[PDB]
Formats: structure tokens, C-alpha cells, sequence
């Protein structure tokens, strides 16, 4: 369809904030998955985890 | 309904690639040269409607458009048994038959002259598609027709079909060989300009890499155009296998390309093929494991891209998609990924999470495969910039020498200036740097 | 004895104990220790059981 | 993962030894002349990755680098049946083919000139190694290529791979034969200097001892380089068996040698082999006992190192490691050690607790062994300094006569002076003094600059 530039920048900022929240919830999900994989010895979830942080993006969050 | 794909084959090289692709698809699907399904072609498991149309309940016609500005090649194609595979209503031929003279500017001018015919052909083919995703152009970037006419077609498709996907099969000029086409850097620049402004996806096909692979991997001392075309047809077949071997995943082009293009700007794709074998080595069906398959695929000798050894840039993979075809054990895939991670066989982007996607695919049932397992690699690797950087360096070498520019100034597209070539060179340099930047965490702010 | 051998590999289980639990696979133990050094040097409170199992599988 | 070892074969003698070593390793591992594991070689229990690389899922390629400054030997290697066993990217041949002319200085200059190309080849071979530990150089110290090119390569490897171990198998000139190469003692001195400064371990191979053994034991009047190379290949096979027959202990070279080299200066290793048998006596697998093994090992005829008779230094054994191959009973080993101690069959260092270590090893399953029991002796004996002192004396004998020195003065390494020979003499003197000190309790201060 496109103050309009300000609206676009605000939308981008809101998207980035939602993305931050999503990433935090995803890291919490990965932690819960790790807990479940350690309880149930589910190698599948460990393979999923190794897939998820191939570039190590999630590795620092897991350490945190 | 399937998302039909119209295949546009442009210039001598592009038209040869398209013809060999249609031949290979017919052979894999058991389709006769006339477009009729052979009685042996009972495996209705392929999705032809993505790339082929049914002319009747029995006859499948390729959704292929053969486009040339010179009549010689089109007439030679029309003398093959496969003349009936393509819909003639989707074929636009330039009336002048003179070609582009290996001049991109001439190709663009010819496209402008055949614009009406080309868009009429495109619309006629579009109405035959139930859920047309977009158009796929197969062309060379070094010639005139496939480069110039291809760029014109891309521009007009972008203007007219802004809601359709645009994939290209773009044959890039050899960057390691001194091109006899002194205007190849001009042609390459115009093609890169259009890819930056008007293409959504550029599949780079480096003739230098094709020759290198034929020599080192196919053991072909002097690779013929025909052998390169057959290798390209094998690659295209592998790229279309997910359409030809339907499965649980990656059943659509957007699903295939999403993993390769993380951002709209990062739309430059590199290709990989597996298993790479010399024609003589067909004899031994090696029980290659997914780990073994990936390891051979990870070998540059098996890589379908000849990147120079850049000593200055720590090139890395931005993204990897492995399409594996044939009998695949999931546990072997898991072990392969495990071994790849343990061995750090792939470097991923530092600015975001990146990994090697692995797809397992069936082979075509109508074509007996000598190999139990085959594989395609799609990868975003910063060393592919070295091919692009090498092309840019050759462009700069010609532009700094103003070599053969008087012939382009003879053509209206280049008559007044070569500013499009210089902007293309700058954009390609920025692309090389971004591909190098994409190996670094600061790639998040790269290009800002 | 035939049942123990065929179904529980009792003698084979003992040989496995020798190779692994008795550290008979000395090259494996060496490589495992080399990989573990950065992990085993860390405080045991910093060890993740899932991470240790994944490292074990990788070393194997 | 195995600690891969790159084998460097230097000059005519070194390259022949490397070729025969690769043949022996292939035979022990059941690798075909093309590098493919034979179908009968189903025992996947060997660690090829320590010494071999896989060329394919079936083809094992030796982690061996054949290096010469003269193309003749490399071409002769490429004409053997084993040409397809090795990875061709690990083969470096000097383009000029002229060799070093039996001049260490010329070999060093050639190595310096081919440093970039050689290190590119080395890196290409290294990528085929999953966990490359380091390089092993097989060479002669008397020639030009194996001595000079070997010294240059050792220097560049030490500079480039400062964290990797560098062991050398250095073939020393025959000391009982008058060398026609009057500058051979100078070349040997320069090579020993470089081994002192840039090598971590030098295995001394005296051509005089090889010829003597061939004459008295093999009944070979004129031992060829090939016969010496086949004996060396047998020795190398025995030394690599613990890599080829994995077990609980001694799975790596560094673990084996760590007990032997207390200080960087005490880097002169002695070798021993057992059982020593003539080729004709293969028929009877003699049930040699650990006591019998130890008794035969103490015979100088069975020691694979020709240490000079030092009359000035009360040379003694600091420590002994016996690598025994074949069927060994641990209780027999214990009783043998007890009997050796009671019989004082081994002298230990006077400055610390020391004993005779005993290793029991399996034979290669792919190679039929004619002997029930085989053994390697590793010993630290101060008389090995006398071999180095003898080399120094030969160097001094040539330098004092300036014999054949003009050929070395043509090469930059020896053009201005013979300082490498004098440094070799000083290093051998320090080695002699430390070896004498190592027989004494004051060895605790041996190698301290105040003691030097």
C-alpha cells in the first residue's frame, strides 16, 4: 500500500521485538527439549538440537 | 493443481540446454519424442504438470519455450524427434533470424523488436497453466541472444508478472578462461544488472567450471558443447527430481528455494551434484553411505563450481541444501549430518543460524539408474563470489581497457554510455563482498 | 550355556567388558580423553548429561 | 581418531627405505599394490589412519611423502608396482632432477628454493590426514639430498609446524668404510647440526653396521642399499605394529618415546631388534622366552644401533624399553624382569629410579609371521654419544684437511664457513658430556647451562 516511513520503521521495530520474544521462547523451548531428551534419552531431540545450532547461533543462548 | 513452470531456452547455449533437458525429462518419464506417454511409462508418480502439460489424457507436452533470435538453431531443433514435445503456441521466434551476434545489447534490441511476439507466447502458455508459479529462463550470459534477449525478457516479465516467481538457469561466461567474446564482460554486466534489478533467482552456470569438471571429473580432455549440455541436463534433471519424484517434502519450487535465499538480496545460488563420476566409472555401483555420499559431495573435485583459491577471504558456506536421490537410509542421513558437524565439513554463516538441509529422493522409475544413490547440493558458499569476483575482475580489465566498446556504442542499448556495465560491476563487487561478509557475524549490517 | 551365548552373548558380553569397561580399546579411550579434556577440565557442575552423551557418541 | 604420521623419504637411500617401508606396511595391512585392501583383509582392527590414509572407501594410501632433489629415484619409485598405493598429491619431485651432488649445503639450498612447493605438497598430503601428528624423515646424512634437502625441510617444518613432533631416521655414513665423498663428514656434520637445532629425534643408521650385519648374518659380501632398505622396512614395520595392532597401551609413538627422551639434548635414540634370524631360519617358530628374549637382546649383534666404544665416558643404560611382539605370558614377563634384576641384566640411571620396560605386542594378522615371538629393544646408552663423537671426529678430520670443501663452498650454506661442522662438533661434545653425566647422580643438573 505504501509518517508512512515512520509507520514502516515502527512496524519493522515491532517485528524485531516480536522476533526477539519468539527467539527467547524458542530458546526456552530448546532448553525444555534438552531436558526431555536428557530424561528420556531421546537421541532424536539431540539430533534436532545439533541441527538447530549448526552455525552456533543458539549455542550461546543454550550456554546462557 | 501443480504450479506449472514455463521453460525458456535462450540463444545457442540456452536452447541446447533446454532441448537436452526436455530429452532427459522425456527419457526419465518414458515420454515419447512426440509427447505421448509410452506404454512402458506406467509410473504415474511424477508431477509433470509442474514442468509439462498434458495435451490429451495420454499425451504429455513439455511446458517448454524455445526462444532464439537466430533461426539456424531453432531450425536445427525443429529437425529433431522432440519437435512435438513443446507447445508451438508457447514458441516466439524473432522474425529477423539474425541473432544478437553474441552482443547483449543486440539481444536486448531484438527482444524489444520481438517483445509483442514474446509476450503473446508467454500469455498463451500462461493460460494453459492451472496454477502457474512463474517462468524459468535457460540462457547463457556470454552470448548475445541468451544474455541480451534474456535480460529483456526478464525485465518485461518483472514488469508484467510482478506476482509470479522468476527463476533463471543462467549460464555464466567462463571467468578463468580469457573469453574470445570481448564483449562478454559487457554481456555479463548487463545480465548481472538485470539479475540485480529484475531477476528473483540466478542459478550461476560457469562454463569455466563445466570445462574444469569435464576435464578433471569426466576425464574429457576437450569437452564438447554436447558433453557440457548433457551434464547440464543431468543437473537440471536432479533439480527437477522433486517434481518428478513426488514426496513428503520439497514438493514445490518455493519450498526448494526458500532454504537457499534467506533474504531477498541473497538470491544468488550455487549448485552441487552427486555422485560425480567419470563416464568410465559407471561400472562399479559403490555402496556409498550418506556420510560417504556427502563426503564425496564435499570434495571440490565433485563440486560443480570452479571457485578460485582466494587466499585473502575466508570464504564459508552461507547455506547448504543437499538433495539426495535414490535409496537412502534415514539412520545413514543422521550419521552423515553427525559426521559433518563433528568434522566441521561445512562452515555456516556467523550472523544467523545456518545448516545443511538434506532431502532424500527417489530416482525416476522409467530410467534405470546405475547408481543406488545420487545427490544434488544446493549451497550458498562465499567462494562462489570468487567466480563472481573473477568475472568482475575480467569485466574491470576490459572496461579499464575500453576493449571492444566501440561495437557496443554501435548498438542503441550501449550507444551513448556503458554506465549500466559500470553499475553492474559495482553491484557485483558489492555482491562478492556481501558473500564474504555473509561468513561474518557483521553480515547482519552488511550493505547498510 | 547355549542359550546364554545365543541370546545374551555372555562370553561376548565379557569380551565387550574387557574391550570397553576394562579400557581394552586403548585408542578409543585416548581419543575420548583428548576430546574430553576441554570438557573434563570444566567443573563437573558445568557438565550437561545430554552434552556428555552426545560427545560420547561423537567420539565413538 | 588416529594420530596420522607423514613419512618423509629423502635422497636415494631415504627414498629407497621409504619405498620398502611402504611395501612392508602394505603387506602387513593387506593392501594391494593399488592401495586397495584385499578381500581377505577382513580384520578391520588395524589403525591405518595413524600411518595410512584412505584413498577411497576401499583404497588405503600410505601417509608417505617421497622427497628427492634428483628425479631419478622418484621416477624409479613411480615405476614400481606400488605406484598406485600412494596418493599422488603427496609425491614431490624436484623439477631440476640434479640432486644436491652429495652436498649437504646444496641440498639445504634446494630445500630452501622448493620450500613453498614442498610445503604446498605437504599441506595437500596433510588434508588427507585426520589428526596428523607430525612428519618422520627418512634420509642419509652423508649425501646431499637426504642430508641437505632433509635439513632444509626439517627447518621449514619446525618453523611451520612448531607444535608437531619431528622425528628423523637419519642414515649415517659407514664409519668403517673410507667414504669417497671427502666432504661427506662435512655434510654429515652440517646435517647433525641441523638435527641438533631443528630436529627433535635423530635415528642414526650407520651404513657400516648395515654392511657388517649383511656380511656376517645375511652372508652379503656387498650389502646393497636395497637389502638395507628391506631390513629397515622390517624394523619400521615392527616399530609401527602397535599402530597397526591397536591395544590397551603404546598406541602412539609419542607415548612410547616420552619415557626415553628426558631432556631435549638427550634426543639420540638407540634401537634393538629381536629375534634376529637369517632368512633361511624362518621355518622354526622358536619359542623364545622372555628370559631368552632378554638374553638375546643383550648381544650387540642384535642391537639395531652402532654406538661407538667411548673409552672416556663410563657409558651406562639409563633406561630400557623392550617392545616384544608375539605370544607373551605376563607371568613370564614378571619372572623375566625379576631374573634380570637379580642377574643385574639391566643397568639403570644413577640419578633417578629406572627400570627395563617391557611391551608385549601382537603380530600383524594379514602378514604370516614365521616367528612365534619377535621383539624390539629401545635403550638409552651413553655410548651412543660415542657414535656422535666419532662423526664429529670424522668431520674434524675432513675440515682440517679441507678435503672436498670447495664443492660445499659452492653452495651458500657452506660457501663462507664450515660453522655447521663446528656446531655439530660442539653439540656432540655436549651430548658426550651429558651422556657421561647421565651415568652419574649429578645428571639432575645435566643440561643446565651452569653444567654445560
Amino acid at each position: 500500500l505504501d509518517d508512512t516511513v515512520q509507520l514502516v520503521s515502527g512496524f519493522e521495530a515491532t517485528i524485531n521485538k516480536f522476533d526477539k520474544n519468539f527467539s527467547a521462547h524458542l530458546l526456552d523451548l530448546l532448553a525444555r527439549l534438552s531436558i526431555y531428551s536428557t530424561s528420556d534419552c531421546e537421541h532424536g531431540m539431540a539430533s534436532v538440537i545439533s541441527r538447530l545450532d549448526f552455525n552456533g547461533f543458539y549455542t550461546e543462548r543454550l550456554e546462557r | 493443481m501443480p504450479r506449472e513452470i514455463i521453460t525458456l531456452q535462450l540463444g545457442q547455449c540456452g536452447n541446447q540446454i533446454g532441448f537436452e533437458f526436455w530429452k532427459q525429462l522425456c527419457a526419465e518419464h518414458g515420454i515419447s519424442p512426440e509427447g505421448i506417454v509410452e506404454e512402458f511409462a506406467t509410473e504415474g508418480t511424477d508431477r509433470k504438470d509442474v514442468f509439462f502439460y498434458q495435451a490429451d489424457d495420454e499425451h504429455y507436452i513439455p511446458r517448454a519455450v524455445l526462444l532464439d533470435l537466430e533461426p539456424r538453431v531453432i531450425h536445427s531443433i525443429l529437425n529433431s524427434p522432440y519437435a512435438k514435445l513443446y507447445n508451438p503456441e508457447n514458441i516466439y521466434l524473432s522474425e529477423h533470424g539474425g541473432g544478437a551476434g553474441n552482443n547483449w545489447a543486440s539481444g536486448f534490441s531484438q527482444g524489444e523488436k520481438i517483445h509483442e511476439d514474446i509476450f503473446d507466447i508467454i500469455d498463451r502458455e500462461a493460460d494453459g497453466s492451472d496454477s502457474l508459479e512463474g517462468f524459468v529462463l535457460c540462457h547463457s550470459i556470454a552470448g548475445g541472444t541468451g544474455s541480451g534477449l534474456g535480460s529483456y525478457l526478464l525485465e518485461r516479465l518483472n514488469d508484467r508478472y510482478p506476482k509470479k516467481l522468476v527463476q533463471t538457469y543462467s549460464v555464466f561466461p567462463n571467468q578463468d578462461e580469457m573469453s574470445d567474446v570481448v564483449v562478454q564482460p559487457y554481456n555479463s554486466l548487463l545480465t548481472l544488472k538485470r539479475l540485480t534489478q529484475n531477476a528473483d533467482c540466478v542459478v550461476v552456470l560457469d562454463n569455466t567450471a563445466l570445462n574444469r569438471i569435464a576435464t578433471d571429473r569426466l576425464h574429457i580432455q576437450n569437452p564438447s558443447f554436447s558433453q557440457i549440455n548433457q551434464l547440464v541436463s543431468t543437473i537440471m534433471s536432479a533439480s527437477t527430481t522433486t517434481l518428478r519424484y513426488p514426496g513428503y517434502m520439497n514438493n514445490d519450487l518455493i519450498g526448494l528455494i526458500a532454504s537457499l535465499i534467506p533474504t531477498p538480496r541473497l538470491h544468488f545460488l550455487m549448485t552441487g551434484y552427486t555422485p560425480l563420476t567419470t563416464d568410465q566409472s559407471v561400472a562399479s555401483v559403490r555402496k556409498t553411505t550418506v556420510l560417504d555420499v556427502m563426503r564425496r559431495l564435499l570434495q571440490p573435485k565433485n563440486v560443480m563450481v570452479s571457485t578460485g583459491r582466494d587466499r585473502q577471504t575466508n570464504h564459508c558456506y552461507i547455506a547448504i541444501l543437499n538433495i539426495i536421490q535414490g535409496e537412502v537410509d534415514p539412520t545413514q542421513v543422521h550419521k552423515s549430518l553427525q559426521r559433518i558437524r563433528e568434522r566441521k565439513l561445512a562452515n555456516f554463516i556467523p550472523w544467523g543460524p545456518a545448516s545443511i538441509q538434506v532431502a532424500l529422493s527417489r530416482k525416476s522409475p522409467y530410467l534405470p539408474s546405475a547408481h543406488r544413490v545420487s545427490g544434488l547440493m544446493m549451497a550458498n558458499h562465499t567462494s562462489i563470489s570468487s567466480l563472481f569476483e573473477r568475472t568482475c575482475r575480467q569485466y574491470d580489465k576490459l572496461r579499464k581497457r575500453e576493449a571492444f566498446l566501440e561495437q557496443f556504442r554501435k548498438e542503441d542499448m550501449f550507444k551513448d554510455n556503458f554506465d549500466e556495465m559500470d553499475t553492474s560491476r559495482e553491484i557485483v563487487q558489492q555482491l562478492i563482498d556481501e558473500y564474504h561478509a555473509a561468513t561474518r557475524p557483521d553480515y547482519i549490517s552488511w550493505g547498510t | 550355556l547355549d542359550v546364554l551365548n545365543k541370546k545374551y552373548s555372555l562370553l561376548d558380553h565379557m569380551q565387550a567388558m574387557r574391550r570397553y569397561l576394562l579400557l581394552g580399546q586403548g585408542d578409543f579411550i585416548r581419543h575420548l580423553m583428548d576430546l574430553l579434556k576441554p570438557e573434563l577440565v570444566r567443573p563437573a557442575t558445568t557438565l550437561y548429561q545430554h552434552n556428555l552423551t552426545g560427545i560420547l557418541e561423537t567420539a565413538v
